[PDB]
Protein backbone atom coordinates (compact mmCIF):
# COMPACT_ATOMS: atom_id res chain seq x y z
CA UNK A 1 0.00 0.00 0.00
CA UNK A 2 1.06 3.50 0.84
CA UNK A 3 4.78 2.83 1.87
CA UNK A 4 5.63 1.41 -1.76
CA UNK A 5 3.68 4.38 -3.33
CA UNK A 6 5.25 6.89 -1.18
CA UNK A 7 7.97 5.49 -2.47
CA UNK A 8 6.83 5.32 -5.63
CA UNK A 9 5.35 9.32 -5.32
CA UNK A 10 9.14 10.13 -4.70
CA UNK A 11 11.00 8.61 -8.09
CA UNK A 12 8.13 10.91 -9.59
CA UNK A 13 9.62 14.19 -7.52
CA UNK A 14 12.38 14.69 -8.97
CA UNK A 15 12.81 18.43 -7.85
CA UNK A 16 12.01 16.97 -4.35
CA UNK A 17 9.01 19.97 -4.09
CA UNK A 18 6.91 17.10 -2.72
CA UNK A 19 4.86 17.86 -5.74
CA UNK A 20 4.61 16.33 -9.51
CA UNK A 21 3.67 17.90 -12.80
CA UNK A 22 -0.24 17.18 -13.15
CA UNK A 23 0.82 16.02 -16.50
CA UNK A 24 2.90 12.90 -14.97
CA UNK A 25 -0.70 11.55 -12.83
CA UNK A 26 -1.46 9.14 -15.48
CA UNK A 27 1.94 7.97 -15.19
CA UNK A 28 1.98 7.71 -11.35
CA UNK A 29 -1.47 5.52 -11.55
CA UNK A 30 0.21 3.22 -14.17
CA UNK A 31 3.25 2.92 -11.78
CA UNK A 32 1.03 2.11 -9.26
CA UNK A 33 -1.21 -0.64 -10.71
CA UNK A 34 -3.73 1.02 -12.60
CA UNK A 35 -4.33 1.13 -16.07
CA UNK A 36 -6.51 4.08 -16.90
CA UNK A 37 -7.23 5.79 -20.49
CA UNK A 38 -5.57 9.37 -20.81
CA UNK A 39 -9.61 10.48 -21.36
CA UNK A 40 -10.22 9.01 -17.72
CA UNK A 41 -7.34 10.71 -16.44
CA UNK A 42 -8.89 13.91 -18.34
CA UNK A 43 -12.07 13.00 -16.52
CA UNK A 44 -10.43 13.31 -13.16
CA UNK A 45 -7.88 15.60 -13.57
CA UNK A 46 -10.08 17.91 -13.92
CA UNK A 47 -11.68 19.40 -10.92
CA UNK A 48 -11.76 23.16 -9.36
CA UNK A 49 -8.32 22.50 -7.80
CA UNK A 50 -6.28 19.97 -9.81
CA UNK A 51 -7.93 21.70 -12.44
CA UNK A 52 -6.33 24.58 -11.52
CA UNK A 53 -3.53 23.42 -10.20
CA UNK A 54 0.16 23.19 -12.02
CA UNK A 55 1.27 20.17 -10.13
CA UNK A 56 -0.34 17.40 -7.70
CA UNK A 57 0.68 16.38 -4.07
CA UNK A 58 0.60 12.93 -2.52
CA UNK A 59 -2.36 13.76 -0.30
CA UNK A 60 -3.65 15.19 -3.19
CA UNK A 61 -3.25 12.17 -5.67
CA UNK A 62 -4.28 9.87 -2.79
CA UNK A 63 -7.76 12.15 -2.63
CA UNK A 64 -8.47 11.22 -6.24
CA UNK A 65 -7.76 7.74 -5.81
CA UNK A 66 -10.04 7.13 -3.09
CA UNK A 67 -12.88 9.51 -5.17
CA UNK A 68 -12.81 7.37 -8.18
CA UNK A 69 -11.21 3.76 -6.63
CA UNK A 70 -14.04 1.79 -8.42
CA UNK A 71 -13.49 3.44 -12.10
CA UNK A 72 -9.62 2.84 -11.50
CA UNK A 73 -9.93 -0.85 -9.94
CA UNK A 74 -11.60 -1.47 -13.22
CA UNK A 75 -8.97 -1.19 -15.38
CA UNK A 76 -6.97 -3.96 -13.47
CA UNK A 77 -9.87 -6.83 -14.59
CA UNK A 78 -8.58 -7.49 -18.17
CA UNK A 79 -6.31 -10.48 -18.24
CA UNK A 80 -7.45 -12.44 -21.27
CA UNK A 81 -7.82 -10.94 -25.00
CA UNK A 82 -8.17 -11.89 -28.42
CA UNK A 83 -6.09 -10.54 -31.71
CA UNK A 84 -5.84 -12.11 -35.22
CA UNK A 85 -2.60 -11.31 -36.99
CA UNK A 86 -2.43 -15.04 -36.94
CA UNK A 87 -5.26 -16.34 -39.30
CA UNK A 88 -3.60 -20.40 -39.23
CA UNK A 89 -3.84 -20.19 -35.54
CA UNK A 90 -0.03 -20.85 -35.16
CA UNK A 91 -0.25 -18.75 -31.79
CA UNK A 92 2.72 -16.69 -32.83
CA UNK A 93 3.01 -13.37 -34.55
CA UNK A 94 5.79 -11.08 -35.92
CA UNK A 95 7.24 -7.84 -34.27
CA UNK A 96 5.84 -5.90 -37.78
CA UNK A 97 2.66 -7.09 -37.34
CA UNK A 98 2.69 -6.26 -33.66
CA UNK A 99 4.05 -2.64 -34.28
CA UNK A 100 1.15 -2.34 -36.80
CA UNK A 101 -1.73 -3.75 -34.37
CA UNK A 102 -0.47 -1.17 -31.71
CA UNK A 103 0.16 2.42 -33.53
CA UNK A 104 -1.73 2.04 -36.44
CA UNK A 105 -4.89 0.83 -34.57
CA UNK A 106 -7.29 1.68 -32.12
CA UNK A 107 -6.13 4.44 -29.49
CA UNK A 108 -2.04 4.23 -31.32
CA UNK A 109 0.71 4.11 -29.46
CA UNK A 110 3.65 4.92 -30.76
CA UNK A 111 7.17 3.75 -32.03
CA UNK A 112 9.15 4.56 -28.81
CA UNK A 113 6.00 3.26 -26.31
CA UNK A 114 6.45 -0.20 -28.97
CA UNK A 115 10.39 -0.14 -28.89
CA UNK A 116 10.42 0.51 -24.80
CA UNK A 117 7.72 -2.71 -24.66
CA UNK A 118 10.21 -4.90 -26.73
CA UNK A 119 12.31 -4.34 -23.91
CA UNK A 120 10.25 -6.36 -21.44
CA UNK A 121 8.81 -9.34 -24.21
CA UNK A 122 10.14 -12.09 -25.33
CA UNK A 123 10.79 -12.57 -29.11
CA UNK A 124 12.92 -15.68 -30.64
CA UNK A 125 15.70 -15.59 -33.72
CA UNK A 126 13.25 -15.50 -36.32
CA UNK A 127 11.41 -12.35 -34.72
CA UNK A 128 8.41 -13.67 -34.07
CA UNK A 129 5.94 -13.29 -30.27
CA UNK A 130 4.19 -16.02 -28.64
CA UNK A 131 1.12 -13.90 -28.22
CA UNK A 132 -0.56 -16.39 -25.42
CA UNK A 133 3.12 -15.70 -23.23
CA UNK A 134 2.78 -11.67 -24.27
CA UNK A 135 -0.44 -10.97 -23.07
CA UNK A 136 0.22 -12.78 -19.24
CA UNK A 137 3.68 -10.58 -19.52
CA UNK A 138 1.20 -7.61 -19.85
CA UNK A 139 -1.31 -8.26 -17.04
CA UNK A 140 1.33 -9.77 -14.68
CA UNK A 141 1.36 -7.95 -11.97
CA UNK B 1 -15.54 -3.36 -35.93
CA UNK B 2 -16.48 -1.49 -32.78
CA UNK B 3 -16.32 -4.79 -30.95
CA UNK B 4 -12.85 -5.52 -31.90
CA UNK B 5 -11.45 -2.10 -31.92
CA UNK B 6 -12.41 -2.48 -28.54
CA UNK B 7 -9.70 -5.61 -28.31
CA UNK B 8 -6.70 -3.13 -29.16
CA UNK B 9 -7.66 -0.32 -27.24
CA UNK B 10 -7.77 -1.93 -24.04
CA UNK B 11 -4.27 -4.05 -24.81
CA UNK B 12 -3.22 -0.22 -25.71
CA UNK B 13 -3.86 0.36 -22.40
CA UNK B 14 -2.70 -2.39 -20.23
CA UNK B 15 0.86 -2.15 -22.76
CA UNK B 16 0.98 1.72 -21.21
CA UNK B 17 0.71 0.74 -17.79
CA UNK B 18 3.06 -2.30 -18.08
CA UNK B 19 6.01 0.04 -19.65
CA UNK B 20 5.27 3.12 -16.83
CA UNK B 21 6.28 -0.30 -14.49
CA UNK B 22 8.88 -1.53 -16.31
CA UNK B 23 10.59 2.00 -16.82
CA UNK B 24 10.30 2.36 -12.80
CA UNK B 25 11.67 -1.08 -11.68
CA UNK B 26 14.70 -0.10 -14.26
CA UNK B 27 14.92 3.28 -12.31
CA UNK B 28 14.43 1.27 -9.26
CA UNK B 29 17.65 -0.95 -10.05
CA UNK B 30 19.86 2.04 -11.37
CA UNK B 31 19.18 4.12 -7.68
CA UNK B 32 20.07 1.09 -5.80
CA UNK B 33 23.07 0.97 -7.65
CA UNK B 34 23.82 4.43 -7.26
CA UNK B 35 23.40 4.38 -3.73
CA UNK B 36 25.59 1.82 -2.36
CA UNK B 37 27.89 2.54 -5.00
CA UNK B 38 28.20 5.96 -3.21
CA UNK B 39 28.11 4.02 0.34
CA UNK B 40 31.29 2.25 -0.52
CA UNK B 41 32.92 4.83 -1.42
CA UNK B 42 31.87 7.26 1.47
CA UNK B 43 32.98 4.08 3.51
CA UNK B 44 36.33 3.45 2.05
CA UNK B 45 37.68 6.84 2.29
CA UNK B 46 36.92 7.46 5.93
CA UNK B 47 38.59 4.26 7.04
CA UNK B 48 41.70 4.84 5.51
CA UNK B 49 41.80 8.76 6.34
CA UNK C 1 29.85 19.11 8.32
CA UNK C 2 33.20 21.57 7.54
CA UNK C 3 35.74 20.56 9.43
CA UNK C 4 39.47 22.50 8.67
CA UNK C 5 41.35 20.21 10.24
CA UNK C 6 40.01 17.67 7.65
CA UNK C 7 41.62 20.00 5.15
CA UNK C 8 44.64 20.03 7.14
CA UNK C 9 44.65 16.75 6.07
CA UNK C 10 44.47 16.96 2.57
CA UNK C 11 46.60 20.51 2.33
CA UNK C 12 49.63 17.93 2.77
CA UNK C 13 52.16 20.99 1.15
CA UNK C 14 50.70 23.71 3.94
CA UNK C 15 49.67 25.46 0.21
CA UNK C 16 46.43 26.44 1.34
CA UNK C 17 44.49 24.59 -1.75
CA UNK C 18 43.59 21.29 -2.81
CA UNK C 19 43.17 20.32 -6.18
CA UNK C 20 39.59 20.64 -7.72
CA UNK C 21 39.57 16.45 -8.12
CA UNK C 22 39.93 15.98 -4.59
CA UNK C 23 36.90 17.18 -3.65
CA UNK C 24 34.89 13.95 -3.72
CA UNK C 25 37.72 12.58 -1.30
CA UNK C 26 36.95 15.51 1.10
CA UNK C 27 33.44 15.39 1.59
CA UNK C 28 33.61 11.86 1.97
CA UNK C 29 36.32 12.46 4.66
CA UNK C 30 34.41 14.98 6.46
CA UNK C 31 30.93 12.76 6.94
CA UNK C 32 29.25 13.29 3.37
CA UNK C 33 28.44 11.49 1.19
CA UNK C 34 27.76 12.47 -2.23
CA UNK C 35 27.41 10.95 -5.53
CA UNK C 36 30.92 11.62 -8.20
CA UNK C 37 27.63 13.10 -10.29
CA UNK C 38 26.28 15.31 -6.94
CA UNK C 39 30.03 16.17 -6.34
CA UNK C 40 30.84 17.02 -10.07
CA UNK C 41 26.99 18.87 -10.22
CA UNK C 42 28.45 21.11 -6.98
CA UNK C 43 31.66 22.07 -9.07
CA UNK C 44 29.51 23.07 -12.78
CA UNK C 45 27.40 25.33 -10.76
CA UNK C 46 30.14 27.68 -9.80
CA UNK C 47 31.99 29.03 -12.24
CA UNK C 48 35.11 26.88 -10.89
CA UNK C 49 35.71 26.34 -14.58
CA UNK C 50 39.07 27.43 -14.64
CA UNK C 51 39.96 26.83 -11.08
CA UNK C 52 42.90 24.47 -10.66
CA UNK C 53 42.54 23.77 -6.87
CA UNK C 54 40.00 24.73 -4.07
CA UNK C 55 40.81 26.64 -0.92
CA UNK C 56 38.62 26.07 2.21
CA UNK C 57 36.31 29.26 1.86
CA UNK C 58 35.46 27.97 -1.28
CA UNK C 59 34.98 24.64 -0.33
CA UNK C 60 32.44 26.00 2.79
CA UNK C 61 30.67 28.03 0.37
CA UNK C 62 29.81 25.29 -2.10
CA UNK C 63 28.72 23.18 0.92
CA UNK C 64 26.76 25.63 2.64
CA UNK C 65 25.01 26.04 -1.01
CA UNK C 66 24.20 22.72 -0.85
CA UNK C 67 23.51 21.76 2.34
CA UNK C 68 20.28 20.35 1.86
CA UNK C 69 21.67 17.45 -0.67
CA UNK C 70 24.96 16.60 0.83
CA UNK C 71 22.76 16.23 4.51
CA UNK C 72 20.35 13.99 2.70
CA UNK C 73 23.31 11.22 1.51
CA UNK C 74 23.85 10.88 5.75
CA UNK C 75 20.45 10.06 6.72
CA UNK C 76 20.30 6.49 5.20
CA UNK C 77 20.73 3.34 7.32
CA UNK C 78 19.12 0.62 5.33
CA UNK C 79 19.31 -0.41 2.15
CA UNK C 80 16.50 -2.66 -0.17
CA UNK C 81 16.19 -4.20 -3.37
CA UNK C 82 14.34 -4.67 -6.47
CA UNK C 83 16.68 -7.20 -7.75
CA UNK C 84 15.11 -10.19 -5.63
CA UNK C 85 11.58 -9.95 -5.82
CA UNK C 86 10.97 -13.34 -5.20
CA UNK C 87 12.11 -12.42 -1.57
CA UNK C 88 14.25 -15.24 -1.21
CA UNK C 89 16.61 -12.85 0.42
CA UNK C 90 19.87 -13.92 -1.83
CA UNK C 91 20.89 -12.66 -4.98
CA UNK C 92 23.54 -14.42 -7.33
CA UNK C 93 27.03 -13.46 -7.89
CA UNK C 94 26.52 -12.69 -10.87
CA UNK C 95 23.29 -10.03 -10.79
CA UNK C 96 25.67 -8.65 -7.36
CA UNK C 97 28.70 -8.08 -9.74
CA UNK C 98 26.76 -6.44 -12.29
CA UNK C 99 24.60 -3.86 -10.39
CA UNK C 100 27.84 -3.08 -8.69
CA UNK C 101 30.43 -2.98 -11.90
CA UNK C 102 27.61 -2.07 -14.59
CA UNK C 103 24.58 -0.06 -13.02
CA UNK C 104 25.22 3.48 -11.62
CA UNK C 105 28.78 5.02 -11.00
CA UNK C 106 30.42 1.55 -11.86
CA UNK C 107 32.92 0.14 -9.16
CA UNK C 108 36.01 -1.90 -10.62
CA UNK C 109 35.79 -5.70 -10.58
CA UNK C 110 39.02 -5.22 -8.44
CA UNK C 111 36.92 -3.15 -5.83
CA UNK C 112 34.18 -5.70 -6.12
CA UNK C 113 36.41 -8.57 -6.15
CA UNK C 114 38.02 -6.83 -2.49
CA UNK C 115 34.30 -7.02 -1.36
CA UNK C 116 34.10 -10.80 -2.08
CA UNK C 117 36.22 -11.76 0.33
CA UNK C 118 35.20 -13.49 2.99
CA UNK C 119 31.73 -13.46 1.68
CA UNK C 120 30.17 -16.58 1.74
CA UNK C 121 28.17 -17.89 -1.47
CA UNK C 122 26.70 -20.89 -1.53
CA UNK C 123 25.92 -23.98 -4.28
CA UNK C 124 23.36 -22.15 -6.12
CA UNK C 125 25.87 -19.39 -6.01
CA UNK C 126 23.91 -17.03 -4.17
CA UNK C 127 24.83 -14.60 -1.37
CA UNK C 128 22.59 -13.06 1.59
CA UNK C 129 22.94 -9.48 0.52
CA UNK C 130 21.36 -8.62 4.14
CA UNK C 131 24.15 -9.87 5.59
CA UNK C 132 26.65 -8.37 2.32
CA UNK C 133 25.23 -4.91 2.85
CA UNK C 134 25.62 -4.80 7.15
CA UNK C 135 29.31 -6.18 6.57
CA UNK C 136 30.11 -3.31 4.21
CA UNK C 137 28.31 -0.33 6.55
CA UNK C 138 28.81 -1.74 9.21
CA UNK C 139 32.80 -2.18 9.81
CA UNK D 1 -13.03 6.81 -48.42
CA UNK D 2 -9.64 5.51 -47.94
CA UNK D 3 -8.49 4.71 -44.54
CA UNK D 4 -5.03 3.79 -44.17
CA UNK D 5 -5.79 2.48 -40.24
CA UNK D 6 -8.28 0.59 -41.42
CA UNK D 7 -6.17 -1.18 -44.07
CA UNK D 8 -3.80 -1.87 -41.04
CA UNK D 9 -6.86 -3.77 -38.98
CA UNK D 10 -7.16 -5.84 -41.65
CA UNK D 11 -3.58 -6.21 -42.44
CA UNK D 12 -2.86 -8.58 -39.88
CA UNK D 13 0.32 -9.47 -40.96
CA UNK D 14 1.93 -6.56 -41.27
CA UNK D 15 2.85 -8.16 -44.63
CA UNK D 16 1.64 -4.77 -46.28
CA UNK D 17 -1.16 -6.91 -48.37
CA UNK D 18 -4.74 -8.71 -47.41
CA UNK D 19 -6.06 -11.49 -49.12
CA UNK D 20 -7.64 -10.85 -52.33
CA UNK D 21 -11.40 -12.05 -50.77
CA UNK D 22 -11.01 -9.88 -47.82
CA UNK D 23 -11.52 -6.70 -50.43
CA UNK D 24 -15.70 -6.90 -49.84
CA UNK D 25 -15.62 -7.03 -45.88
CA UNK D 26 -12.62 -4.11 -46.17
CA UNK D 27 -14.68 -1.86 -48.66
CA UNK D 28 -17.64 -2.85 -45.45
CA UNK D 29 -15.18 -1.52 -42.73
CA UNK D 30 -14.54 1.27 -44.55
CA UNK D 31 -17.82 2.70 -45.23
CA UNK D 32 -19.65 1.08 -48.41
CA UNK D 33 -21.81 -1.22 -48.59
CA UNK D 34 -21.22 -2.85 -52.19
CA UNK D 35 -22.83 -6.12 -53.71
CA UNK D 36 -20.40 -9.29 -53.56
CA UNK D 37 -20.87 -8.93 -57.42
CA UNK D 38 -20.36 -5.08 -57.29
CA UNK D 39 -17.03 -6.47 -55.80
CA UNK D 40 -16.30 -9.46 -58.06
CA UNK D 41 -16.63 -6.89 -61.24
CA UNK D 42 -13.87 -4.48 -59.62
CA UNK D 43 -11.62 -7.23 -59.17
CA UNK D 44 -12.47 -8.60 -62.41
CA UNK D 45 -11.71 -5.30 -64.48
CA UNK D 46 -8.30 -5.12 -63.32
CA UNK D 47 -5.89 -8.19 -63.86
CA UNK D 48 -5.49 -9.02 -60.74
CA UNK D 49 -6.37 -12.21 -62.22
CA UNK D 50 -3.12 -14.32 -60.72
CA UNK D 51 -2.99 -11.78 -57.84
CA UNK D 52 -3.42 -13.50 -54.19
CA UNK D 53 -3.11 -10.42 -51.91
CA UNK D 54 -3.84 -6.67 -52.41
CA UNK D 55 -1.91 -3.94 -51.09
CA UNK D 56 -3.58 -0.51 -50.08
CA UNK D 57 -2.16 0.98 -53.51
CA UNK D 58 -3.94 -1.43 -55.53
CA UNK D 59 -6.90 -0.74 -53.29
CA UNK D 60 -6.69 3.21 -53.23
CA UNK D 61 -6.68 2.20 -57.40
CA UNK D 62 -10.08 0.23 -56.99
CA UNK D 63 -11.75 2.55 -55.15
CA UNK D 64 -10.73 5.91 -57.28
CA UNK D 65 -11.89 4.09 -60.66
CA UNK D 66 -15.44 3.11 -59.00
CA UNK D 67 -15.91 5.83 -56.70
CA UNK D 68 -18.97 6.87 -58.35
CA UNK D 69 -20.72 3.33 -57.99
CA UNK D 70 -19.36 2.68 -54.28
CA UNK D 71 -20.57 6.01 -53.20
CA UNK D 72 -24.08 5.02 -54.78
CA UNK D 73 -24.05 2.83 -51.87
CA UNK D 74 -23.97 4.84 -49.17
CA UNK D 75 -26.88 7.99 -50.50
CA UNK D 76 -30.09 4.90 -48.88
CA UNK D 77 -31.63 6.02 -46.03
CA UNK D 78 -34.72 4.17 -46.94
CA UNK D 79 -36.19 0.73 -48.16
CA UNK D 80 -39.40 0.24 -50.14
CA UNK D 81 -40.79 -3.39 -51.69
CA UNK D 82 -42.89 -4.71 -54.20
CA UNK D 83 -43.66 -7.51 -51.67
CA UNK D 84 -46.87 -6.21 -49.91
CA UNK D 85 -49.40 -4.29 -52.95
CA UNK D 86 -52.17 -4.56 -51.04
CA UNK D 87 -50.05 -1.71 -48.40
CA UNK D 88 -50.93 -3.69 -45.28
CA UNK D 89 -47.25 -2.27 -44.35
CA UNK D 90 -46.88 -5.82 -43.60
CA UNK D 91 -45.17 -9.28 -44.91
CA UNK D 92 -45.38 -12.99 -43.92
CA UNK D 93 -42.50 -14.53 -42.11
CA UNK D 94 -42.43 -17.05 -45.09
CA UNK D 95 -42.17 -14.16 -47.98
CA UNK D 96 -39.11 -12.67 -45.87
CA UNK D 97 -37.15 -15.54 -45.48
CA UNK D 98 -37.85 -16.37 -49.13
CA UNK D 99 -36.95 -12.80 -50.32
CA UNK D 100 -33.65 -12.76 -48.30
CA UNK D 101 -32.23 -16.53 -48.65
CA UNK D 102 -33.73 -17.28 -51.88
CA UNK D 103 -33.61 -14.08 -54.36
CA UNK D 104 -29.96 -12.01 -54.95
CA UNK D 105 -27.04 -12.23 -52.45
CA UNK D 106 -28.71 -14.54 -50.31
CA UNK D 107 -28.56 -14.66 -46.61
CA UNK D 108 -27.96 -17.80 -44.99
CA UNK D 109 -30.99 -19.39 -42.93
CA UNK D 110 -28.82 -18.71 -40.03
CA UNK D 111 -28.33 -15.39 -40.52
CA UNK D 112 -31.97 -14.59 -41.40
CA UNK D 113 -33.05 -16.96 -38.25
CA UNK D 114 -30.62 -14.47 -36.11
CA UNK D 115 -32.40 -11.21 -37.53
CA UNK D 116 -35.91 -12.46 -36.38
CA UNK D 117 -34.92 -12.82 -32.99
CA UNK D 118 -36.64 -10.53 -31.00
CA UNK D 119 -38.44 -9.36 -34.09
CA UNK D 120 -42.45 -9.74 -33.21
CA UNK D 121 -44.80 -12.25 -35.19
CA UNK D 122 -48.67 -11.49 -35.21
CA UNK D 123 -51.15 -14.59 -35.10
CA UNK D 124 -51.46 -14.25 -39.04
CA UNK D 125 -47.85 -14.98 -39.37
CA UNK D 126 -47.00 -11.32 -40.61
CA UNK D 127 -44.21 -8.75 -39.21
CA UNK D 128 -44.02 -5.10 -39.68
CA UNK D 129 -41.39 -4.80 -42.65
CA UNK D 130 -41.05 -0.99 -41.33
CA UNK D 131 -39.98 -1.80 -37.97
CA UNK D 132 -37.85 -4.68 -38.96
CA UNK D 133 -35.66 -2.62 -41.77
CA UNK D 134 -35.50 0.11 -39.44
CA UNK D 135 -34.17 -2.07 -36.51
CA UNK D 136 -31.72 -3.81 -38.61
CA UNK D 137 -30.09 -0.05 -40.28
CA UNK D 138 -30.70 1.95 -37.34
CA UNK D 139 -28.60 0.07 -34.59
Amino acid sequence: QIAEFKEAFSLFDKDGDGTITTKELGTVMRSLGQNPTEAELQDMINEVDADGNGTIDFPEFLTMMARKMKDTDSEEEIREAFRVFDKDGNGYISAAELRHVMTNLGEKLTDEEVDEMIREADIDGDGQVNYEEFVQMMTAK
Amino acid sequence: YMRMRRAAITIQRYVRGHQARCYATFLRRTRAAIIIQKFQRMYVVRKRY
